[PDB]
């Protein structure tokens, strides 16, 4: 019959797409952005289903540009160090040692100039064997000096991370899983929808997942295809294991003048017996979490397969090792005692330090930065590992796993896994059999 | 899927003829159709192409005073005509289907113009052939 | 491949006719007044849109405090004034477009403005509130 | 507009790869996001079955030696393990603009 | 509640969108890198508020949130029996049956809303 | 040889003056919230691209548009939109004042009336709302029994 | 060739064979009928003879 | 010109060239026409050592 249209306002609809998000509440933070809000906000629905597609998601992508713009933004107002590729002149220090950091200290003399262009100086000071190159006694020069020349860090905002929000603009909505059991992907079929994230801590790792968030149930695997071995494995904890690093060195630091306005922080004396910096953790919890590990690998796995773990493939020192930020500062840690175990009261864990720092792959940087005078303590917590796939077997024996995935934006996609923009549109149509009445 | 390509014959040039082809196994009130062309012992040529909704209708670059084509969504049957002919017109003409299943138009808010969108085929039969002849 | 199957009006197509006639397509301006969307590039991308905000906002502005509001064309109670032009009523409507009716009248638009702000406030709000009590 | 096979025609053997070209003559960047090439081959006394279609994407129920390749520039193809069931002629086509155009003629046999 | 109404019928959430439309009465009261990503955020928002703001004010449809119109609804678009819709269909199934012939709708609107309804009026006001 | 003439209300023209007499200058005074430069700035609109200034223009440009919206926006909360005044349904509470109206209406401004009724505020932007909300929709969906 | 840190420097090797001079080809007659239409158009204006 | 002046930014200041350039004649298999274009030249310049 006489079928008229009524035009509604207000009805919910998805829309799928993606746009710009918000700030909330240092280098990685701001002294001045929003504040945030006290009270939660979040709605639970009913019969809804959806797959959240993982892997996808470029909220990853868009928090990997703007930490790299603010990594870049730190070190603007910074002081240029051009004039430090001059040949080095060096000898050893063999001093308050223990014998198994031998040979590592460098102590080296060279000129360069004061404020006066007429002017220069005779400067020594002590450094790492590892960020020093050989040129041909014998004369060394830094790993700099044939690509990116290098800058010094302003040293005066700290590195410490923070709790993050991310927040959508008005009339958008993020939405959110719920499944405890969820898998890398699939159609959740619990739904909650909020407008602001949890707080997230963007710290830079290599190896392991430090200070990161924790699973609910159990020990649970992510990746696409695991038949394939060109995708990672994501492979996060139930519960935190304790670790402990620091530095035993009585550490100082002189200061040296460059030009007009310009001071380099070189090396001090160091006064004391020198032993190496190194990590430690427990054994009985790491040995009870690698059980779970192994059992519950096997479901989509070969139940009655051998299970191997082995030291990594090798190569560079950035994927080799594993890197942290403990006291401001960088440090190289092997854990290859960690993976000497088959299946089918503490470890002492040695490590390494830089002074010379090269960031991301991105060659075209080079960042350094000076030392801290004292002893430094740090305490940190383990939630999750990354994982490699190895391929060649004989059908089902002789599985050896290995760590690797030199990338920050797993790190953020384990994070991130449970979200998704949706846009939202509040205007509709629909007809009916009511009439206007003029 | 069912699609037939009947009427060959011969005729001298100055006549007027109508043409069949017979369709199954898909919702007809969706799709477009084309006519292609292929001359004895040569490649093949584009001629004419209707639109879905039968409201739309191109030609090549000859034909253009001469043909008609309409279709019968009732009966899903197309419908063809070829006037004044000429004895070097002579080539296969067949009746094919354009695989991707094209959808309604859209309206701009730019002074309207309902645009269509098209693209090639997937699905030949087997063809017929009507020789122009002169005796 | 394409195809063209125009149904409607053109964007500013009815400028060329007379007013009376071309009063009836004054949807299709409206309808395209903010869209076309639908380093130093995004930078004046900002700026237009801005502009294009700001001009929309005004007259909108405008629309609002008189009242005449929300709807389009409507009435009013200013009775015109003949110092202004002097047609015969037929001269406009069936023998003149707009363009030559906007260059006959552009310098006495302040005043009819501030005329019609004048008799929308007075006598029709305080005079409604004389009607609202007995 | 105007586009050309290149080149004409070959035998072939076995145990080889193959590929064929077929140049543009403008760039048929759609507006929808990608080109308008397709493939569809015949054989003789018979009627044409389609190669590909999306440039670079198989055919629904057609053996894997068949996948596609190029940009707006020019085109190729790109067939292995030559077998005699792939004989025939192989056109390109245009699927652009009106009027279409076709690809002129490719003699695939093997040899004596 | 915030789009609380999700998982329900079309007629089913037919009477309780007031209380939807209230709480959706809301959004900016209760109040370097970053700031320009706010500053695009606010754009952004104004945009949209604006836009939906303006698609009312062109229709007789901009004082309430339901309305009707003089349009007779044409059978192309979909051909459902109005049970069949109002009680075994959500919003979204909806949403995807009639994606295609939105614009032609408004077009329709527009007209309907220019002619005879203000140049009738136009007649009816002079006695 | 510029000489002036005739006048007019003109912007701020009754900030001294009785409130009954005041309440018509509303719209010259109400005008202004998005001008007062109502003149050649476009120049400088366009070429101020590399520079933090003409970001803050656009700061500032952006900021006076939200506060407009703002402004129209919670009085079209209320069903008062499009208006320049609107009676309502809210009775008065006398614990406010109990002056008589002649004394407001005649020998009172309104600088001394924000003074004067500064603390009352959301209570009674609070009971404004119910009003719009309460039997504004509830009775008025109980007047919708056709 | 690296001249400084993080910097290099592009200098130009050697040529095989002979030591040729750039140039440009065009056709004639052509050149000839377009200044001949340019001086139709030029004599609308000007002086004729 | 700002997308001129937008392309030029991040790349290498040629300084050190200003020098002095002892030099000589090419000769080797050459038109007689482009006698005088070309002209090997040598210098002195620091390495990305100081
Ligand atoms: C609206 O609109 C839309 C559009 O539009 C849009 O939007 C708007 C807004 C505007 O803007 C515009 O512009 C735009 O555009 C529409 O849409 C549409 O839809 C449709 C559906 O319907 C479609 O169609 C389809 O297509 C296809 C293709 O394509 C696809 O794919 C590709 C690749 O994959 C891609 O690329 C594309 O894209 C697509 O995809 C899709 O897309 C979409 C869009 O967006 C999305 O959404 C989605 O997601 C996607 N997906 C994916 C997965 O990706 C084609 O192919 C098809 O066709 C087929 O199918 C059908 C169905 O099934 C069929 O039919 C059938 O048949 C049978 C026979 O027997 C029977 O039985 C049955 O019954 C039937 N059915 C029916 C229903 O009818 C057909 O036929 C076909 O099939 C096939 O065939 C063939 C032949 O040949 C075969 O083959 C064979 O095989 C064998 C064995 O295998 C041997 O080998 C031989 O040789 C061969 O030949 C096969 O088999 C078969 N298959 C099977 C399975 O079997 C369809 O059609 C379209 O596309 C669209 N569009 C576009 C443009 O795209 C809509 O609709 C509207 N509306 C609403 C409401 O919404
Ligand atoms: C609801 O809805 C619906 C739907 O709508 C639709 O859809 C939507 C979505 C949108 O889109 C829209 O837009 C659409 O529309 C509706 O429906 C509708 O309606 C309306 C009304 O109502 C309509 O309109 C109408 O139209 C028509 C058209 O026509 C055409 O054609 C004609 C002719 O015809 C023909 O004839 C012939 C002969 O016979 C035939 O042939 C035959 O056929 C048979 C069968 O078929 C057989 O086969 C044989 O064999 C053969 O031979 C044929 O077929 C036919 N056809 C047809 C189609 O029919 C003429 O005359 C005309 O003119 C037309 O034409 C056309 O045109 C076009 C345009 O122009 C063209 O195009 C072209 O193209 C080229 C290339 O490119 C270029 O582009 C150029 O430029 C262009 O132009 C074409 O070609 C042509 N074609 C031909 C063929 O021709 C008309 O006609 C009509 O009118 C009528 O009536 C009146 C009354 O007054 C008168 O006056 C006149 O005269 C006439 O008669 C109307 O207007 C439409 O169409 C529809 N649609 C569809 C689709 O269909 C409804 O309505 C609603 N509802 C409500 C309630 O409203
Ligand atoms: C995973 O998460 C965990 C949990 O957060 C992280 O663990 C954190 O690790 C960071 C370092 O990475 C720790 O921060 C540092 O802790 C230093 C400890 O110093 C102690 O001794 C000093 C005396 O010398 C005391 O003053 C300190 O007191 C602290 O605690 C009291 C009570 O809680 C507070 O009231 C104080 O305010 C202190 O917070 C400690 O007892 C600490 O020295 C250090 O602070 C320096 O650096 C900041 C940087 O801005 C300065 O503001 C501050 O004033 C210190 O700087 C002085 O010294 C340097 C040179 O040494 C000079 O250059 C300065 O000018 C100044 O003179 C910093 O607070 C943190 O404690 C620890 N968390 C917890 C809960 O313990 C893990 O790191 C993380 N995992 C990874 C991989 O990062
Ligand atoms: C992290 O880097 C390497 C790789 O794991 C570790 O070096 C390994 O140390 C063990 C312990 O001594 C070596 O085992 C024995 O070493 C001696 C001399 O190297 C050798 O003669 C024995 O046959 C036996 O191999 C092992 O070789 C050595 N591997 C390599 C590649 O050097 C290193 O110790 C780790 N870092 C820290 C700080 O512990
Ligand atoms: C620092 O510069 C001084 C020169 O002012 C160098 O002193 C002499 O350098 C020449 C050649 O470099 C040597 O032959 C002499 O034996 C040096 N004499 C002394 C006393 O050093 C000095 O070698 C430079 N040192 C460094 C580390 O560059
Ligand atoms: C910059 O430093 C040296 C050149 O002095 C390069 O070091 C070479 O590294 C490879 C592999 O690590 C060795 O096989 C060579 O023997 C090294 N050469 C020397 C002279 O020690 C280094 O690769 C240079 N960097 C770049 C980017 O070229
Ligand atoms: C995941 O990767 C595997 C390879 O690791 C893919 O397996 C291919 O499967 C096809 C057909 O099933 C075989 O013809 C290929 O030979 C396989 N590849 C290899 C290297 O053997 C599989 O397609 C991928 N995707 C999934 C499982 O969705
Ligand atoms: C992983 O670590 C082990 C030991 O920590 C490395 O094994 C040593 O490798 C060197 C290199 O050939 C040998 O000279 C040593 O004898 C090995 N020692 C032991 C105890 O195995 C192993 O090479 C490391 N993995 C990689 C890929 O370098
Ligand atoms: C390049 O460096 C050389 C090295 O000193 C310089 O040429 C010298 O000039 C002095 C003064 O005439 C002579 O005593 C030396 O014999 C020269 N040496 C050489 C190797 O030429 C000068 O600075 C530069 N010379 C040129 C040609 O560029
Ligand atoms: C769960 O993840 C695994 C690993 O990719 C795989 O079986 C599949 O993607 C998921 N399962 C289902 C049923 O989707
Ligand atoms: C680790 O650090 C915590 C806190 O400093 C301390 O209680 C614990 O004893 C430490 N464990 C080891 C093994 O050093
Ligand atoms: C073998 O694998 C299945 C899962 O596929 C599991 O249920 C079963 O317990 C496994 N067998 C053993 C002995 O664990
Ligand atoms: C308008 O009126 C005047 C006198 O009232 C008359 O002379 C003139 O012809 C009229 N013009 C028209 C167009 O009606
Ligand atoms: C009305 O709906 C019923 C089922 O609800 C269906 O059987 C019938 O065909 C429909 N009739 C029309 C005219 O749409
Ligand atoms: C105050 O203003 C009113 C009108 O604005 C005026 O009548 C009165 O004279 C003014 N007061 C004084 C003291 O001038
Ligand atoms: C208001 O006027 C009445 C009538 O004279 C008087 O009784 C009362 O006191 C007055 N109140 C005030 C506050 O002026
Ligand atoms: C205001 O004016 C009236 C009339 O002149 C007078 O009665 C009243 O007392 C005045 N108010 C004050 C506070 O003086
Ligand atoms: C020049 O002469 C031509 C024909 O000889 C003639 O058409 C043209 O008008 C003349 N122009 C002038 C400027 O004398």
């Amino acid at each position: 019959e006489n079928l008229w249209v009524t035009v509604y306002y207000g009805v919910p609809v998805w829309k799928d797409a993606e746009t710009t998000l918000f700030c909330a509440s240092n280098v990685w933070a701001t002294h001045a952005c929003v504040p945030t809000d006290p009270n939660p906000q979040e709605i639970h629905l009913e019969n809804v289903t959806e797959e959240f597609n993982m892997w996808k998601n470029n909220m990853v992508e868009q928090m990997h540009t703007d930490i790299i713009s603010l990594w870049d933004q730190s070190l603007k107002p910074c002081v240029k160090l051009t004039p430090l590729c001059v040949t080095l002149q060096c000898t050893n220090v063999t001093n308050n040692i223990t014998d198994d950091m031998r040979g590592e200290l460098k102590n080296c003399s060279f000129n360069m100039t004061t404020e006066l262009r007429d002017k220069k100086q005779k400067v020594y000071s002590l450094f790492y064997r590892l960020d020093v190159v050989q040129i041909n006694n014998k004369e060394y020069r830094l790993i700099n000096c044939n690509t990116s020349a290098i800058t010094q860090a302003c040293p005066k905002v700290s590195f410490e991370p923070i709790p993050i929000h991310y927040c959508a603009p008005a009339g958008f909505a993020i939405l959110k899983c719920k499944d405890k059991k969820f898998n890398g992907t699939g159609p959740c079929p619990s739904v909650s929808t909020v407008q602001c994230t949890h707080g997230i801590k963007p710290v830079v790792s290599t190896q392991l997942l430090l200070n990161g968030s924790l699973a609910e149930e159990e020990v649970m695997i992510r990746s696409e295809n695991i038949t394939n071995n060109a995708k990672n494995i994501l492979v996060q904890f139930n519960t935190p294991v304790q670790i402990n690093c620091t530095r035993p060195n009585n550490n100082t630091r002189k200061s040296i003048r460059i030009g007009p306005g310009q001071a380099f922080y070189a090396t001090g004396d160091i006064i004391g017996d020198i032993r190496q910096a190194h990590c430690t953790v427990s054994k009985a919890t790491w040995n009870e979490t690698l059980g779970k590990v192994v059992k519950q690998l096997r479901k989509h796995f070969g139940n009655n397969t051998i299970i191997r773990f082995a030291n990594s493939s090798g190569g560079d020192l950035e994927v080799t090792t594993h890197s942290f930020n403990c006291g401001g500062e960088f440090f190289y840690c092997n854990t290859s005692g960690l993976f000497n175990s088959t299946w089918i009261d503490s470890i002492t864990l040695p490590c390494r330090i830089k002074q010379i720092i090269n960031m991301w792959q991105r060659i075209g940087q080079a960042m350094y930065a000076p030392p801290i005078q004292g002893v430094i303590r740090c305490v940190s917590n383990i939630t999750g590992l990354i994982l490699t796939r190895d391929g060649g077997s004989t059908n089902s024996t002789t599985e050896t796993f290995r760590p690797g995935g030199g990338d920050m934006r797993d790190n953020w996609r384990s994070e991130l896994y449970k979200y998704k923009v949706v846009k939202i549109e509040p205007l509709g149509v629909a007809p009916t059999r009511a009439k206007r009445r003029v | 899927v069912q699609l037939v390509e009947s009427g060959g014959g011969v005729v001298q040039p100055g006549k007027s003829v109508r043409l069949s082809c017979v369709v199954s196994d898909f919702p007809f009130s969706k799709y477009p159709m084309y006519w292609v062309r292929q001359a004895p012992g040569k490649g093949l040529e584009w001629v004419a192409a209707i639109s879905g909704d039968a409201w739309h209708v191109v030609y090549s670059n000859s034909v253009q005073g001469r043909f008609l084509v309409s279709r019968d969504n009732v009966k899903n049957t197309l419908y063809l005509e070829m006037n004044s002919l000429k004895i070097e017109d002579t080539a296969v003409y067949r009746c094919a289907r354009m695989f991707q299943e094209s959808g309604p138009p859209r309206l701009d808010r730019w002074s309207g113009r309902n645009y269509y969108y098209y693209s090639g085929m997937d699905v030949w039969g087997q063809g017929t052939t009507v020789t122009v002849s002169s005796a | 491949a394409v195809g063209i199957g125009a149904v409607f009006l053109g964007f500013l197509g009815a400028a060329g006719s007379t007013m009376g006639a071309a009063s009836m397509t004054l949807t299709v301006q409206a309808r395209n007044l903010l869209s076309g969307i639908v380093t130093v590039w995004g930078i004046k991308q900002l700026q237009a849109r801005v502009l294009a905000v700001e001009r929309y906002l005004r007259d909108q502005q405008l629309l609002g405090i008189w009242g005449c509001s929300g709807k389009l064309i409507c009435t009013t109670n200013v009775p015109w004034n003949s110092s202004w032009s002097n047609r015969n009523l037929s001269e406009i409507w069936d023998n003149m477009t707009w363009l030559q009716w906007d260059k006959e009248i552009s310098n006495y638009t302040q005043i009819i403005y501030g005329l019609l702000e004048e008799s929308q406030n007075q006598q029709e709000k305080n005079e409604q509130d004389l009607l609202a009590l007995d | 507009i105007v586009m050309t096979q290149t080149p004409l025609s070959l035998s072939v053997t076995p145990g080889q790869p193959a590929s064929i070209s077929c140049k543009s003559s403008e760039s048929l960047r759609q507006s929808n996001g990608k080109t308008s090439l397709y493939w569809y081959r015949q054989k003789p006394g018979q009627s044409p079955q389609l190669l590909v279609f999306e440039v670079s994407n198989r055919f629904s129920g057609v053996s894997d030696r068949f996948v596609g390749s190029g940009s707006g520039t020019d085109f190729t193809l790109r067939i292995s393990r030559v077998e005699a069931e792939d004989v025939g002629f192989y056109y390109c086509m245009q699927s652009k603009d009106f009027p279409l155009t076709f690809g002129g003629g490719t003699k695939v046999d093997l040899k004596r």
